[PDB]
């Protein structure tokens, strides 16, 4: 299984939270955010 | 807040004989007209008969209003009760006979049954994917009783909801699953400290017991003309509030009124006709009544109470007098109740019901004198120096209120015939029906 | 109709062969003596002539020129592209050293800058953010949202056409009656164009940053007088 | 950025600029010359219980009237009235003339000024973090989560203000908001805890010298504590509740934004809405979050109003939500506006007055004139010889006491073109000669109009 | 009819018309029980979908008289308790997925003249905003009128339509005045004017 | 059919000899009157021939008497060739637009452009349709079409392919085709491919395949008034308002530029312009307002010719105080021409009571049509023309085969005449609603 | 006004457009907005145009029927080479009003307010 290439996730639980980024977004504008832009 | 008929609180009638009492429920006297009015309760209330007129007539006070506020109070919410200052028909928005097919239409109930499924539960996870500079989104929610626990696919409308209301792991949520709402009720545990800027902490809950679903009855009620708004548009519902509807074809009128008696045939729906109350309805104007002679002939009529000031009056849109101010073909239609000037009495008790609703406590003697100046000046006034004798005795810092204070009260005021009176002894320097004044010494 | 009328001159306002008017009065009426060019504004803008405001209403003049001349539609979708800072400002320039800080060149937007709701949308707990949404709470709790319709219209229509025997007037029936700019706004961005934004080096603008057609008020009838069976009435309708 | 102007910032004066309260004592007892008021004891004492019966908020939907000629002071009481109130209470002003809207029927423009005269005030606790972006960093997690690139478990904010610097360890979520407002770093930002979102403000000034063109404003870093908790205090009418659901403001559709863009007329709001409004504030108002503030609804020439008005008046005032409603009118004995058959005292339907408390105001007294006067002139701040003052006191009892405060400002004019600082009686006496009252000019019109053919008034 | 198995949109790269890109079709699989198709629709039935908010493994009907799309439901395969929204999961559709149905319907003159005034049946874009739109009467022209009655005439020479002219009861016709009556002179030489009762 | 009879049906035109202007004692429908139709055949022949502009008429005479009637002569005379504007003054008063604009617009209606254009039209019966869509679509194709004379290919553009997908064109459908801009109609369905057409009910009806050339020159003549005109160049899409009726008051710089441009086509000999007539009924409901306009709108020679027709006797006038003949402004009436109506004969009465008796599925006995003539007499035309259609109902409840005398009595006893009506108030005054109001409901 | 023989960018936006009629060739060298008007039009290679380069209006006359066989059907307007020259140059007196200028300066006109054609407000 692969994530979809233009999705990006927040997930939240007992331990808190977590956003995961696509490796088709890092790289992007959207991968600046999390220190991975182009 | 305090206003002019809090204390009217029902009819004052025995519920079995219909007798009224001498005073009950803050109405006193005018009996004859309680017990007319306690028998249209009846016919309100059973519902069976459409499109009845009932006239309250009378000269000025002798509670016409309170009569029919009374009558408000003794149908309770589930009734529509309609209240109209004839005065609002006149429109810009739309003609006079939209404006009362309106009114008899808000007056006429449609009571749906519904039923309905929410889940009650613990959060135990949320997950939610969002594009990239785009609409699209999904996402997945855990939640949880003592008994079950399940994962639940979410849309678009429910990720705008559980993001406007903060859903976190550990809050205690409902859902109704038709309306789409979502409530937070408390959380199972302290909100996390690692993140900052988190919200303002909740009411503390156990974790919902049994199962997730259950199914749930709910009924709503509506007007006639709430749905009459709803099905002439396909979008603009904000017209129920706003007025805006224009002119409603009645074609659409036609449609709604053969589909409410199919939801009924059906259960789904039951009809609650209930009153339109129009309020001084010598306001009404010749083609108004013209209209209302036939709009009472539907089986959706509502009943239709009516109050009138009038003697022999001009009728509006029109050369001549007639009684009430009523046109006569109009009157062959309607039942007259009429109300009657009270005895001193009637005006003392009426007095001492004011003086409780505003807390004021007079003396016996300050009682006697507002009185003797209300069958001299009228009860309304007597009521005004009932508030005013209140704040003169406070600001002498008076236990309460004194006959010296109800004088003064009256000094300060003038009551009706006493202003007449000024007014004649200064027609000179008030300005004339002609224009003319004297502004010099 | 003919070709003469509808496509020939016989409309006043389209050039051509036989209309030697329009196109004149199209380029004069519009730029050359039209007050709303940024030229002609630059000549008034001081003193008490007519567009010394201009400075103050938190417009250029290069925006008060497209105001000017593009429909409210078009001036609606532009007014998506923008975004509420004079409210944000009554959330941060707030004490009174702050001294209700406003941008000189947006000083005339008074009703803006201090209005209740932007506060309303922040506070902790809604209380005067509940009481603006009465109207559309009572609404929705009645479920007139769900309630089936009770009416719709017993006939339904498209628009009437022009028929004219020229090629011109089927390209202007596309032009207007099944507008592309009008459409793309109300449906909003095209998947590729999706694709193109979220994937790109930096950050790029779409020409509606979203679909501005409403939400439908009905949840179920939606835009369409479609209606569809339903066991409720299956059950029912036999005796 | 605007030059600031330095040397004067005085006050205009109007009609009514010397009236000050009501001039009452503790007792309440009026004191003959007080608050600017002369005379008027009466009145000005029943105005000072109004004052107490709108203080008190006891009581909805109480009618007033102040009775009496033209010049005795009625519009001058309502203004003391709304002086001794103080602006937490609303005061609605309007003439009777103001009803006829061209959008809505009149009872509408009634009903919205009645709802406008009554106040609501609502205690909320602000809560927000704000500062110029000093940082933004990402915090891998611990547990990353399989085929992702990258699963961030916290992002850093660096808030700086004019007062402090704080790193907010903000939720990851957060990444919505700083990508669709493109928050960089110097920008100045608000985070708001009831949704933990943000909003861009703008570029700080600190770097407007970043480029010598970029297309944005700049603001000033925030003058505030970096987090700002703290109670705020709103003051809405219920006519702003009723637009604000009638009318909602910020929609993103077509539909809304093509609204906001055209002529935003009035629309005759229905009585369940209003209704509807009423029920949930008195939720509030119990839960104790909001007070409601009953204020004045002042109708002047309420003479004015038509029957159609007054009727509606009749059920305005029965509702529990309701303001004190003040009239004021002169007109004698006259015909209703709307019933040309029916006369009445006051120009006022009789079912309707006798819901009213009706204060007369007298006319005045030669002295009361001549103190009138003289309070008047060092209000405009004129200085009068006695023998002026006496001779304007002298017009203002053969003539009219608005006349005669009228000429005090010509006559100012006059003396100065003379360079003298004290108007005396040769000014007076040249104002009443270029300035005529009323009755002379019709004497004129009588005298000079007594043909018409040519050089005559066109009557 | 039938259950949406796919769908696909295909584009236009408009280079300089300012709007950005559009769509020119979209390639949409219906499924039903019997049989199954592959449809190419014109884009402005694709917004009618996109109004309709469909999905893949939804159920969905096309009117092709209209253009209209009405959503059914979920298909039945995907019948689950675990959605927090309420769907109407629904069976797939009977018989092949291209149908025509016979429908009697009554209307009046007047319904037509409405319909063909303010237009909201097409999906172009006057419909669009017609629906959008607060409802208004307008003073609809005899030309209008005119029109509609060679229209009806075409159904009735078509027989598919037959004429049931009825009654216009005025009740307390007293209460018009000389401009109605003076135009009851021209409205009752109409030659499909109702009986008029007074 | 659609068009069911009214109570001008039997109104075939004026009556009148082409040649001589002479009106003939009976035709086409019309009665005596016959000063009357002689000045109405003058005035066709002045509407024909269009020299003159903005001529006012007046018809005056009682009621009943043949004032419309006359008027549905002259546009039944005119036919189709002609614009014949038929306004009823009550209209002029709109909500939507001005008095004096409703009269504009009234005016510019009755005014017509006539164009003559050619197009190349292409008719057949569809023999063959391939279309390759390689998968976009529309890539090539190949139509065959025939007539009973005549078959051909034609290799197909991709739009022309597009016009053919979207009307579903198949084989065996008879189509033609506005080759000047590719819509495509389709004419019908041949019989010859009848059972390919499995998709179509027992209802279907099936053509003939076309005749003669494939490709033909159609010549199409329009008329468009100056009204269309002007309302097309009001808004974005101003022809719809047309339809809708939502015109504003158009601004007159429209109409004079117009005027410019349809006098220009003139004389360029592109269009040519065809005055027509409005015909204005209860004329006397204009108020003054309206005349002062009309005045100078005549003068125009953009102007049709004006027809008007009144009951009145000298009468208030609308909008003002004082009385005039006709209802009408003596500022107004010295600009008209009056052709005045009489009442008829009693052997005229027999005549249209016999027409409209024709014109109806009456058998009427001729007792039953002496009878109807004397009420007639007694009660007026109108009555009795309407006692016609009721004794025809109480005939057939009977199931006679003829309206006979019995019936007629039934109709008169049945039916009140005014007369009968006015008696019937005059003697119930108590229990009627009086003009001050008053009534008495008990017995 | 001619038949169009080239629509070529020269520019990173400037055409040079060809223009033909029975008596010779142009080329013309076009302002950028012009040519998206021109682009607007759905003008093409062989079409007949028409141009008023002062005042940046143009107008789709037709395809020229020299194309005429490119199908044996097509949904187009065939219409024949200009037989003049193909360039014009003509003295216009141009009469306006101050009431034109008022009409033009309150409200967007004509093409610009396509919205219009909704009615009501
Ligand atoms: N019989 C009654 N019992 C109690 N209160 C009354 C009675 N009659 C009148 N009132 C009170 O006195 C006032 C005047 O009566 P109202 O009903 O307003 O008279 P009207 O018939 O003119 O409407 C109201 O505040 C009402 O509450
Ligand atoms: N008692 C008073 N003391 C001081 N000034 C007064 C007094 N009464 C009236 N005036 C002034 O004289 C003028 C007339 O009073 P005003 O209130 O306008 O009369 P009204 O409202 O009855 O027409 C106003 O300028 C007012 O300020
Ligand atoms: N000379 C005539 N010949 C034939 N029919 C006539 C004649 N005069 C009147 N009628 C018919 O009698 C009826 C009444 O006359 P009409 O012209 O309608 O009345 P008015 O003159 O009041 O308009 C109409 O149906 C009309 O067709």
């Amino acid at each position: 299984k692969r994530p979809d290439p233009m999705m990006i996730r927040w997930v939240n639980n007992k331990m808190g939270s977590v956003v995961a980024v696509p490796e088709e977004l890092l790289g992007t504008h959207a991968g600046v955010v999390f220190g991975a832009g182009p | 807040l305090i206003a002019a008929h809090s204390h009217i609180r029902g009819l004052g009638v025995d519920a079995d004989t219909l007798e009224p009492r001498p005073s009950s429920q803050g109405l006193v006297g005018q009996e004859k007209a309680r017990k007319a009015a306690a028998v249209v309760l009846e016919m309100i209330k059973q519902g069976k008969i459409a499109g009845r007129a009932v006239l309250i007539a009378g000269p000025p006070s002798t509670g016409k209003t309170a009569i029919a506020m009374g009558m408000a109070q003794s149908l309770g919410q589930d009734v529509p009760f309609t209240t109209l200052a004839a005065s609002e028909i006149f429109s810009l928005e739309m003609s006079k006979t939209e404006a009362l097919t309106q009114a008899f239409r808000k007056s006429i109930g449609v009571r749906i049954k519904e039923e309905s499924e929410i889940m009650e539960g613990e959060v135990v996870e949320i997950q939610i994917d969002r594009s990239v500079t785009g609409g699209a989104k999904q996402g997945k929610l855990t939640i949880k009783t003592t008994d079950m626990e399940a994962i639940y696919d979410m849309g678009s409308k429910m990720i705008d909801a559980m993001t406007k209301e903060r859903v976190m792991a550990g809050d205690i949520i409902s859902i109704d699953k038709s309306s789409g709402k979502i409530t937070k009720l408390g959380r199972s545990y302290a909100r996390s400290r690692d993140y900052d800027a988190m919200g303002v902490d909740t009411k503390f809950l156990q974790c919902p017991e049994g199962e997730l679903q259950k199914r749930k009855e709910v009924v709503h009620t509506v007007s006639l003309h709430e749905i009459d708004v709803i099905n002439s548009r396909t979008q603009g519902f904000l017209a129920l509030f706003s007025g805006d509807t224009g002119e409603i074809r009645s074609e659409i009128r036609d449609q709604i009124n053969t589909k409410v008696a199919e939801w009924k045939e059906e259960g789904k729906a039951e009809i609650v006709p209930g009153v339109l109350f129009i309020d001084e309805v010598h306001m009404l104007d010749i083609e108004c009544f013209s209209y209302i002679n036939r709009a009472l002939e539907s089986d959706l009529a509502p009943i239709v109470i009516m109050a009138s000031n009038r003697g022999v009056s001009r009728i509006r849109g029109t050369d001549y007098k007639s009684p009430h101010g009523l046109p006569l073909d109009f009157l062959d239609r309607v039942v007259i109740i009429n109300t009657h000037p009270y005895t001193p009495d009637e005006l003392r008790q009426i007095l001492s019901i004011r003086a409780q609703e505003e807390e004021v406590d007079l003396t016996p003697d300050a009682l006697a004198l507002l009185t003797k100046i209300g069958q001299e000046a009228g009860l309304r006034y007597a009521s005004n120096l009932i508030t005013t004798s209140q704040l003169i005795a406070a600001k002498r810092r008076a236990k309460q209120v004194g006959v010296e204070d109800v004088q003064r009260s009256f000094k300060l005021f003038y009551d009706p015939a006493r202003s007449v009176r000024f007014v004649q002894e200064s027609e000179k320097r008030l300005i004339g029906n002609d224009g003319v004044v004297d502004f010099s010494y | 109709l003919p070709r003469l009328i509808w496509c020939d001159g016989g409309r006043l306002d389209k050039p051509g062969p036989g209309n030697l008017v329009a196109g004149f009065r199209s380029k004069y009426l519009n730029h050359m003596m039209n007050i709303w060019t940024p030229e002609n504004i630059r000549s008034s803008l001081e003193g008490i002539e007519n567009f010394t405001w201009l400075r103050f209403v938190d417009t250029s003049l290069q925006e008060a020129y497209r105001a000017s001349h593009t429909d409210v539609f078009a001036r609606a979708v532009d007014l998506a592209s923008k975004q509420n800072r004079l409210g944000h400002m009554q959330i941060v320039y707030d004490e009174p050293e702050d001294k209700k800080w406003t941008p000189v060149h947006a000083l005339f937007q008074i009703c803006e800058r201090e209005n209740p709701k932007a506060v309303a949308e922040i506070t902790t707990e809604g209380v005067l953010r509940d009481l603006m949404n009465i109207a559309r709470v009572k609404y929705r709790e009645l479920g007139l949202c769900r309630l089936e319709k009770a009416a719709r219209p017993r006939a339904s229509a498209p628009p009437i056409e022009v028929v004219c025997d020229s090629r011109s007037a089927v390209i202007e029936r596309e032009n207007i009656m099944f507008h592309p700019a009008m459409r793309k706004a109300l449906f909003g961005p095209t998947p590729s164009e999706i694709k193109e934004a979220s994937f790109g080096p930096r950050p790029v603008t779409l020409y509606p940053p979203r679909a501005l057609l409403p939400a439908p008020d009905h949840d179920k009838q939606r835009f369409t007088n479609i209606t569809v069976p339903s066991m409720a009435r299956f059950v029912t309708d036999s005796g | 950025i605007s030059e600031v102007r330095g040397n004067t910032r005085d006050h205009r004066t109007a009609a009514h600029t010397h009236i000050k309260g009501l001039g009452l004592n503790s007792s309440g007892i009026a004191e003959k010359q007080a608050a600017g008021f002369v005379g008027q004891c009466a009145a000005r004492e029943a105005c000072g219980v109004v004052v107490d019966l709108i203080k008190a908020h006891k009581m909805a939907g109480r009618g007033v009237l102040l009775a009496g000629g033209p010049g005795t002071g009625k519009t001058a009481l309502a203004l003391a009235i709304s002086q001794e109130l103080g602006t937490k209470i609303p005061f609605c002003p309007i003439t009777g003339s103001e009803i006829y809207s061209t959008e809505v029927k009149k009872t509408e423009v009634l009903m919205e000024n009645f709802r406008r005269a009554i106040g609501l005030r609502v205690r909320e606790t602000k809560d927000v973090y704000e500062g110029e972006v000093t940082e933004m960093t990402p915090e891998e997690a611990e547990n990353p989560l399989g085929g992702y690139g990258k699963t961030i478990s916290t992002l850093l904010i660096g808030l700086k203000s004019a007062r402090g610097q704080k790193k907010l360890r903000l939720d990851p979520s957060i990444y919505e908001a700083i990508q669709k407002e493109r928050v960089q770093v110097g920008d100045v930002i608000y985070i708001e805890t009831n949704t933990g979102a943000c909003k861009r403000v703008g570029r700080s000034d600190a770097y407007a010298t970043e480029f010598d063109l970029e297309a944005e404003e700049y603001v000033p870093i925030p003058k505030g504590e970096v987090h700002k908790k703290k109670e705020i205090v709103q003051d809405v009418t219920l006519h702003d509740l009723d637009v604000a659901n009638a009318r909602p403001q910020g929609g993103q559709d077509i539909i809304s934004m093509m609204g906001q863009l055209m002529k935003p007329k009035m629309t005759e709001i229905t009585d369940k809405l209003r209704m509807e409004i009423n029920k949930v504030v008195q939720k509030y108002i119990n839960q104790g979050v909001a007070e409601l503030i009953p204020g004045v609804l002042f109708i002047d020439e309420a003479h004015m109003l038509d029957i159609e008005c007054f009727t509606y008046l009749n059920k305005a005032l029965e509702s529990p939500i309701a303001p004190i409603v003040v009239l004021a009118s002169n007109r004698g004995i006259a015909t209703i506006r709307g019933a040309d058959d029916l006369k009445a005292a006051h120009g006022i339907p009789p079912d309707f007055l006798q819901r009213l408390l009706i204060i007369p105001t007298h006319p005045y007294e030669p002295d009361e004139i001549r103190r009138i006067v003289r309070i008047r002139a060092q209000t405009e701040g004129v200085q009068l010889t006695d023998a002026a003052v006496d001779r304007v006191a002298e017009h203002g009892v053969r003539i009219s006491l608005r006349y005669c405060l009228q000429l005090l400002a010509p006559a100012s004019i006059l003396a100065r073109v003379n360079g003298r600082t004290q108007v005396d009686v040769q000014d007076i006496a040249e104002a009443e000669e270029l300035f005529l009252d009323a009755r002379r000019s019709a004497n004129i019109l009588t005298s000079t109009g007594e043909s018409g053919g040519l050089h005559g008034f066109i009557s």
